[PDB]
């Protein structure tokens, strides 16, 4: 199977509070496994899995410093984008960042991703290319000019295409066994709706990860049905659900279908 | 600009009557990340509510976890209770066995 | 490991 790594970045600041807030967020496969929190009593990078524990304290020392930097870092910038969009004092401002590789089956990369958002909307972000920059806002010319000047595609290509890539095979390496995924288990309630029309309600339950997908079917045609955006169950593992209206007494005539990487094949159930 | 959050109220585990339980309530999609969630039981603030970090998609927008041990009655109604900077009053979700 | 990144903007 294809693996990933990314660290989502945000600083955030606020009328009265005299330095922004910042957080980083690391993930492999989309689990999260490591964090800092500037508002933290000590802040430092902590393990958020237990195979991160594994590592020693010169990974915690300088990936801590690496945090450290990009406070400053995300604090110069808050300031600067303030200039550039005339925004005065006196409001709250949220400065994102994603970044991080993508692997495929292969454990070659796949893909880098470095993009920006300021106040939650695409500021501006690297290319696929990994050399050149996409920046719609005219606010943002001023970054991309400074960026194409200063050569700084090429310094973020060698980290995505590099340490990431390392690092990630390194984790996944360390941390076999967030390799494994878990089918999802289907089954099918009756509601009352209306006079003469019923609900059915497919539910999948205990599934990971969370993509996933849920159909409704009449004698072979999909629908246009209910459905709640997948959730998190609180154990790691997710719900989702899908409904449709039918008819008293035609209930057999509708299948549920549910399709989940970790199936042998999709599943087909009605209500029984 | 503000994003309005989206709630979902809902047990971990199958509901029974008379069975401990954990009581989820999901908030996503909102800007900016500054909210307040507080989950009820017959009107009341359940006091130990518990709070996943702040984390956020890949289109930018916030998410949060706020989940709390219950134990489901026949009687009692639960709630999640979101204020933020998108609604003027804040938005009360209630839960529903059947979703 | 987390990038640590360049110029400001």
């Amino acid at each position: 199977g294809p693996h990933s790594m990314r660290y989502f970045e945000t600083a955030v600041s606020r009328p009265g509070l005299e330095e922004p807030r910042y957080i980083s967020v690391g993930y492999v496969d989309n689990k999260e496994f490591v964090r800092f929190d500037s508002d933290a009593e000590n802040p430092r990078y902590e393990p958020r899995a237990p195979w991160m524990e594994q590592e020693g304290p010169e990974y915690w020392e300088r990936e801590t410093q690496k945090a450290k930097g990009q406070e400053q870092w995300f604090r110069v910038s808050l300031r600067n984008l303030l200039g550039y969009y005339n925004q005065s004092a006196g409001g709250s401002h949220t400065l994102q960042q994603m970044s991080g590789c993508d692997l495929g089956s292969d454990w070659r990369l796949l893909r880098g991703y470095l993009q920006f958002a300021y106040e939650g909307r695409d500021y501006i972000a690297l290319n696929e290319d990994l050399k050149t920059w996409t920046a719609a806002d005219m606010a943002a010319q001023i970054t991309r000019r400074k960026w194409e000047q200063s050569g700084a595609a090429e310094h973020y290509k060698a980290y995505l295409e590099g340490e990431c890539v390392e690092w990630l095979h390194r984790y996944l390496k360390n941390g076999n066994a967030l390799l494994r995924t878990d089918s999802p288990k289907a089954h099918v309630t009756h509601h009352p709706r209306s006079k003469g029309e019923v609900t059915l309600r497919c539910w999948a339950l205990g599934f990971y990860p969370a993509d996933i997908t849920l159909t409704w079917q009449l004698n072979g045609e999909e629908l246009t049905m209910e459905l709640v955006e997948t959730r998190p169950a609180g154990d790691g593992t997710f719900q989702k659900w899908a409904s449709v209206v039918v008819p008293l007494g035609k209930e057999q005539n509708y299948t549920c279908r549910v399709y989940h990487e970790g199936l042998p094949e999709p599943l087909t159930l009605r209500w029984e | 600009i503000q994003k309005t959050p989206q709630i979902q109220v809902y047990s971990r585990h199958p509901p029974e009557n008379g069975k401990p339980n954990i009581l989820n309530c999901y908030v996503t999609q909102f800007h900016p990340p500054h909210i307040e969630i507080q989950m009820l039981k017959n009107g009341k603030k359940i006091p130990k509510v518990e709070m996943s970090d702040m984390s956020f998609s890949k289109d930018w927008s916030f998410y949060i976890l706020a989940h709390t041990e219950f134990t489901p009655t026949e009687t009692d109604t639960y709630a999640c209770r979101v204020k933020h900077d998108s609604m003027a009053e804040p938005k009360t979700v209630y839960w529903d066995r059947d979703m | 490991k987390a990038p640590a990144n360049f110029a400001t903007m």
